[PDB]
This record gives structure tokens, sequence and C-alpha cells, in this order.
RNA sequence: AGAUUCCCACUGUCCCUACCUACUAUCCAGCGAAACCACAGCCAAGGGAACGGGCUUGGCGGAAUCAGCGGGGAAAGAAGA
């Protein structure tokens, strides 16, 4: 009854527009590693087109001005943010089933994950064009958490390594006494072949 | 129009909120960087500031009209009683920042630090603590400690440890203590917990953090002022004699169309009392205090090489507000923050220091004796009667 | 006479009421409404140390430019003063209502306040003198008090 | 006790600001007013009777309050001399 979501090789405007359609039709989506996340366009001019956006604060008290969130997750629910009516009732509370993570955390390891194709750079992109990635982009424009990070992406890949060793140790085993006893379900295979589900 | 003259900024913008402070006693935020190189050693240290001294040394500086010249400096004096190891803390790396994850008292706990964490020690049955006590005689306690200590080896990367000061030794009113977390930086993780596990209800000094004459900073909290004005606090100009309204004031707070007022206009409030962090004194000398041994006491500390008298650095009729000294003591350079009987941290250098005039040698020749409670004329007790002479209240 | 809220059993509640009364009105509602629901030998040593000091009244609503003050962090608010006639022109009416409790033949020291109300009053009138030859009134503001006791022990 | 300029002596007018004192302000017991007010009060751009406190598109927002403060409310005064 929850979703999850991959952040890897989606694009911005794409996911957070099936995003913010989901959310308002009742249904809780969790979107998950929000740096690998890539923006069309080369490097240095997404870079500019976001300092252009660093500059513009409140003159007389940026306290009150506009606050620049700089983490990769801040910057997707930002991005949310502007695609929902967040000053009634019906936005705020919307944005409270939206819960978005930097990284992965511990909660959501042990899922499956779903992936959108319709948002993906080699699907939506041409081939012979440029794209950023977010996360190097957060470190250029200040976020200190990249070396923390990637060694907590990676005692899970050498975790889930593990995880799939022993998922084939068993598929092997499965095959095996698939293939000793078919001497004793060969009646129950002619009644599914003739309702299609073993070609 | 333009403004027809040009005139820099009075004030600075980085220092804004000009606020008493939250804090009494300050508080380190930036803790030197480790490397697996070096042997394990403290950081931070914690003291009590006295007063001020001349001093009259010679200076080693080639390539200036000073050379080989006896000239003089102003230090302070920074009383710094041994401090108490009472328990370890250690901190675990997130990206979120940076948690604490498990903290470990000692058995014994003195009442200086059973005090602290109360407000009415006159009105409280002192219940002080002591179920976590049982935890240090029963082997149904050993196991969970040395589990909580396997996990911080494991799991931990940076070692704060719990140290409190000693107040029986001191001139003061009150009898409370001051805790505070020192981090411990050196190899790896195993060889900093067996370090510091020996250590636990002990004294540690000062010499077995610092040396000599290395840079550190001190992080204070200012003399405080009141609620002083705008000429007195962003140090403006005034008015001319034939106003009206006043005339220690600024004039024109902000233009029209900015329906707003400025946030970096000069305004009225609270002057003082605020957190500071200085950043490069150098020690010039580390005293030690007054020992007994065969019978009677020596006091021999501020003989130098060439005085060698056998004065102290105790002055004629006391420290004016603190009293005597007979801990030991370190000998800064220059003003620092604070008044007087005032807390104050110290802490090494972040930067690496190589100059010409931060490796400077030092050698003293002359400590001076000046009883400000009045102007002084003499150094020491018996040249002013070897002097004087006889007197009729004898 | 007919007061306004009407008692759950005329046995049990002792009644009293003092009109035209020359005090301010702002005051004594609030100093009047610290002391709802107490018990009358509690009452009567709070509305001393009243006087003397001890204990604040804490403005809450007719608070204009009124100070704070330290004691009055066990209410929960910081906005209080020591105010002596208006804990004198209603404790002056605890000794009548008292009597009128022992006069009916109940137990004076379990009586338990449980209503109290504070009304405007007509205004008096002088004047003052002021700059130009104009004159500002300068009047008063007394008010009417009346209250119920009841016994719950 | 009239209006102009220059030199001598003197000086906190000024470089460049400090410190002390009296009555006030500040807090308390007492007494206790008026001018004013359509409804009320956070900002940028846009259009608009061409310089909005409210409408539009965005940025955002947490009770109740004390001492100060003079940017604004195209502030108050007077049916423009
Ligand atoms: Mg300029
Ligand atoms: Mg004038
Ligand atoms: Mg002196
Ligand atoms: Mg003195
Ligand atoms: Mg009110
Ligand atoms: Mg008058
Ligand atoms: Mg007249
Ligand atoms: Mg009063
Ligand atoms: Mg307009
Ligand atoms: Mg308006
Ligand atoms: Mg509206
Ligand atoms: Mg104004
Ligand atoms: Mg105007
Ligand atoms: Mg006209
Ligand atoms: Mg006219």
């Amino acid at each position: 009854q929850v979703l999850v979501l991959d952040g890897r090789g989606h694009l911005l405007g794409r996911l957070a527009a099936i995003v913010a359609k989901q959310v308002l039709l009742g249904r809780k989506v969790v979107v998950v590693r929000c740096e690998g996340i890539n923006i069309s366009g080369n490097f240095y001019r997404n870079k500019l087109k976001y300092l252009a956006f660093l500059r513009k604060r409140m003159n007389t008290n940026p306290s009150r001005g506009p606050y620049h969130f700089r983490a990769p997750s801040r910057i997707f629910w930002r991005t949310v943010r502007g695609m929902l009516p967040h000053k009634t009732k019906r936005g705020q509370a919307a944005l409270d089933r939206l819960k978005v993570f930097d990284g992965i955390p511990p909660p959501y390891d042990k899922k499956k994950r779903m992936v959108v194709p319709a948002a993906l750079k080699v699907v939506r992109l041409k081939p012979t064009r440029k794209f950023a990635y977010l996360g190097r982009l957060a470190h250029e424009v200040g976020w200190k958490y990249q070396a923390v990070t990637a060694t907590l992406e990676e005692k899970r890949k050498e975790k889930a390594k593990i995880h799939y060793r022993k998922k084939k140790q068993l598929m092997r085993l499965r095959k095996q006494a698939e293939k000793n006893v078919e001497k004793k379900i060969s009646k129950f295979t002619d009644v599914l072949k003739t309702h299609g589900l073993l070609v | 129009s333009h403004r027809k003259f040009s005139a820099p900024r009075h004030g600075s913008l980085g220092f804004l909120p000009r606020k008493r402070s939250s804090r009494h006693r300050g508080k380190v935020k930036s803790f030197p960087k480790d490397d697996p190189s070096k042997p394990v050693h403290l950081t931070a240290f914690l003291g009590y500031k006295a007063g001020m001294t001349h001093i009259v040394r010679e200076v080693d500086r080639p390539g200036s009209k000073v050379n080989k010249k006896e000239v003089v400096e102003a230090v302070t004096i920074v009383e710094t009683p041994p401090m108490v190891v009472v328990g370890i803390v250690g901190y675990v790396e997130t990206p979120r920042g940076l948690r604490t994850f498990k903290t470990v008292f000692a058995e014994h706990i003195s009442d200086e630090c059973k005090r602290r964490f109360y407000k009415n020690w006159h009105k409280s049955k002192k219940k002080a603590f002591t179920k976590y006590c049982k935890k240090w005689q029963d082997d149904a306690g050993k196991r969970q400690l040395d589990k909580d200590f396997s996990s911080m080896k494991k799991y931990c990367q940076v070692i704060r440890v719990l140290a409190h000061t000693q107040m029986r030794l001191l001139p003061l009113r009150q009898k409370k203590a001051h805790l505070m977390e020192i981090q411990v930086n050196g190899g790896t993780v195993a060889e900093k917990l067996d370090w510091a596990r020996e250590r636990l209800e002990q004294q540690v000094p000062v010499s077995q953090v610092f040396g000599q004459d290395e840079m550190i900073d001190v992080i204070g909290v200012t003399k405080g002022k009141g609620y002083k004005g705008v000429t007195s606090r962003w140090h403006t100009k005034k008015l001319p004699r034939k106003t009206h309204r006043g005339l220690r004031k600024v004039a024109c707070i902000g233009a029209w169309h900015p329906a707003r007022v400025a946030f970096s206009v000069a305004r009225a409030g609270q002057k003082g009392y605020h957190h500071r962090t200085e950043i490069n004194k150098k020690i010039y000398k580390i005293g030690q205090g007054y020992l007994i041994k065969d019978g009677k006491l020596i006091k021999n500390n501020a003989s130098t090489d060439y005085d060698l008298s056998d004065k102290s650095i105790n002055p004629l009729g006391g420290f004016v507000h603190y009293g005597e000294v007979t801990n030991d003591f370190v000998m800064l350079k220059g003003c620092v923050v604070g008044t007087k009987k005032r807390v104050l941290t110290l802490r090494k250098s972040l930067l690496v220091q190589t100059k010409r005039r931060a490796l400077e040698k030092i050698d003293l020749k002359f400590i001076d004796t000046t009883s400000k409670f009045g102007h002084g004329r003499f150094q020491t007790v018996e040249e002013k009667k070897a002097f004087m002479g006889p007197l009729k209240k004898d | 006479v007919r007061y306004s809220l009407d008692p759950e059993n005329p046995t049990k509640s002792c009644k009293s009421r003092g009109s035209n009364l020359r005090v301010h009105f702002k005051n004594t509602r609030e100093t009047a409404q610290a002391i709802k629901g107490m018990h009358i030998r509690k009452a009567t040593k709070y509305l001393k140390d009243v006087t003397l000091k001890k204990q604040c009244v804490p403005f809450r609503r007719y608070n204009g430019g009124v100070g704070r003050c330290a004691q009055a962090k066990q209410w929960g608010w910081t906005q209080g003063r020591w105010p002596k006639k208006s804990a004198e022109f209603l404790l002056h009416m605890l000794k009548n209502a008292e009597s009128n409790a022992e006069l009916k033949g109940l137990d004076v020291d379990s009586l338990v306040i449980e209503h109290i109300q504070v009304n405007k009053a007509p205004k008096m009138r002088r004047r003052t003198y002021r700059a130009h030859g104009r004159i500002n009134p300068y009047m008063s503001s007394p008010c009417h008090i009346e209250m119920i006791l009841t016994e719950k022990e």
C-alpha cells in the first residue's frame, strides 16, 4: 500500500510530474537515493541557472528570505512544492505523504523498489546530448556529506551481493528437485500448459 | 542622488546578533584534525583568569632595530589546577550530522560534580545518582560494560572525554564545578580507548597536554557593559551642538521606497557579554604550584636565571579581586577575553604555524611584582623593610 | 435580591453583595479571577500575601504597559502586580459572608467559593485644566460586587 | 543689543571622543486623561486613474507581551493663503 522509488537515471521534471499527481490521489510515495538523478543540459549552464537563484535574497532581513536549501532532497521537495498548491489545506495535507531521503535508509533497503520508465535519460533524451549529475552539483554548491554517503552506499552493495548469492543458491536446489520429482507431478503440468503458464 | 564623499562602513556584519550569550562557560566549536601518525593526546584545556603583569626579555629576530635589546612585554596570568576525568562519550558519523552514541561514567563521582547537576543542594535529599554506581561491583554489570566498550570499539569514530574542574583548590566563593568535553586525537579507536580507560578517575595536569610557547586559541565571554547606545556601540560621530532632539544618534535610518528598515543600520541595544574566539596567543612560561617537601614550603616560582630571588608570582597584597595563587599557572601574551574570575577555555592551534615569529624561542629575565592596588614602588616585602627601616608600630 | 447565577442548593450557599464601592474595576476583576476556586482559609492568606508583596496577581487581559514580575511564574504567566485596595475591599466582604454562613448554621471552615462577579458602575465626574483654556473630564470608575460561597468538603 | 573683513591672546566648535553629579525617564502603592479611527495591518514584480495594506503569479506564516526606535502608514492639523 506504499510505493517506493529509486532515483538513478530518472529526470527531475518527469518524475515530479508523475509524483505530484499520485500523491493527491491518495498514495504514500517514498523516493530514495535522490543524488543519482541527472538533469538535462550541460553542467555549467545548470550551475549558473542555480547560482542565479542563490543570488536572490530578501534584502532587508534575509532570514525571512528565500530559504535556499542545498541538499538534493530538499531540492526535489522544492520542485515538488512548486507543482502543488502549497497555501491550502489540500497541499499541506499532501506534502505529509511524501517522504524524501538522501542516500538510502535501512527501513527501505530490504524492499523491492519500483522504477518509472517514462522519465529515464536513455529514453527521453537523444544519446548525442549532454546530461549533468545532481550530487556533484550539490557538492559544488555546499553539501558536506559525500564522504559519508559514498561509504554507506558501499556497505549495502556488499550486503546485497551476499543476498543475491543465497538467492541463486536456493534457485539451483529448486531446479534440481524440479528435475528429480517430475515423475510424480507429470499430471499437474498437462493441466497448466493448456491454460498457458509454462510456455 | 549619490553620496558625495565616500566612507567605509562602521562595524562588521559578521557578529551581528549582538545579544547576551546564552552560555557563560566558553564552548569549543571546532576541534583540531587528527591523523593516525602521532600518539594520542588531548587538545583543549580549561582554566581561570587572575590578572596581569609586565615582563622583560631579550629579542632574537634578525632584520630589525631591536635585535639584541632588552624589551618589555605585558602578560596575563591564568591559573590552571589539575582536572579530573569522570567519563567517556562517543560519537557516530551520519549524513544528517554527527549523532552521539553512548556515554560511560565512573564509579565514585565527587560531590563537586554532584553539585552541577543540581540547583538547590540544600533542599535536595542528595539522591546523587546511585543506581548507576551499582554497575561497578556486581557481575551482572560488567557484561554490559564490556559490550558498551566493544560497541564503541566498532561503531564510534570520534571520542571526546568528560572532565570536570577541581574547586577545592581555589579561593573563589563558589563550590560548584565545570564539566567539559575534550577530544582525544591520535591513532585508532582501540588505542585511544585503551588509553583513556586507564585515566578514569584521575588527575590530569597541564603539562601532559601542552608544552611551551605553542600558539594556542582562547575562547571566552566578553566583559559586559549594559544597554549602551549607538555611539558607544558602533562608534559613530556625534551630531553638532545646535540640534534639538539629541545628538548621540543616527540621522537617516533608511531610504523611502524600501518601505522597511534594513537590518544593517546601527541600532541601540546590549553591549558586551558575548562569545568570542581569539587566535594565536603565545605562551611564555608554565609555572609550578606551592609544593611542601621537607617540612616547609618552597615557592621559587618566579626565580628566573638572572634575578634568582625566591619571590613567587603573587604580588604584594594579593591579586585584586582574585586572591593568592597556590596552584600552577600559564603566562600568556597580550590581553585576553573576559573579566576577572572568569572561566576560560584553551585550545591548541588549528593552523600550520611556520614563520619567523612563531618559532622564536623565549628567555625571560625579570618578572615584575606590581601591586596595582596603588602605584607600585617595591618588589617584595623585605626590601621594603631594609629600605624604610624600623617603625613606630614596632 | 436576585443574583445572576443561581446557587445549587441554598441550604449550603451563603451570599453577599456590595454596591457602589470606590475602587478601580480592572485591578479588581483580575484579583477576583485568581481567587475563584480556592478555600476561604487560603484566600484570606493569599490576600494578605498580596498586601505584603509575597504573591502577585497576574494581569491577563487588562495588561497595557504593565511590567512583569518573577512571582507570577507560579501561575505560568509574566505580568503581575500587587494591588492593595482591591484586596481590602473584598476581604471585608468575606467577613460579611462568613458571618451569614454562621447565622444560617453551616460549617465555616469547609466552604469553597464558587461564584464571584464584578460589574461596572456609574461614573463620577470632576474636571481638570489643560492648555489654551480647555477642560478635559477626569472621571472615576467604581464597581459592584456580588459573590456566592458554597460548602464543598 | 546695527551690517561686513583681517590679525593678537584665549578656548572640546573640530581631529576624537570620553567621565562625574542633580532632577526625570524605567519598576511599585495611589489617583488617571485627549488628539485619532470605514474594515484592518509582512514583502518583490505585473496590470491597473500609468508608485497597493487587500485582486493576480510567486516568496512565505505560530499565541500574549516590555524598554527603545523614527523607514513607512502617499500619517495627524486646516473645505490651499
Ligand atoms: Mg560608499
Ligand atoms: Mg534649532
Ligand atoms: Mg591599581
Ligand atoms: Mg588592588
Ligand atoms: Mg489585551
Ligand atoms: Mg494641566
Ligand atoms: Mg486661561
Ligand atoms: Mg501604579
Ligand atoms: Mg497603482
Ligand atoms: Mg493603504
Ligand atoms: Mg483575501
Ligand atoms: Mg514613519
Ligand atoms: Mg509623508
Ligand atoms: Mg478649495
Ligand atoms: Mg479655503
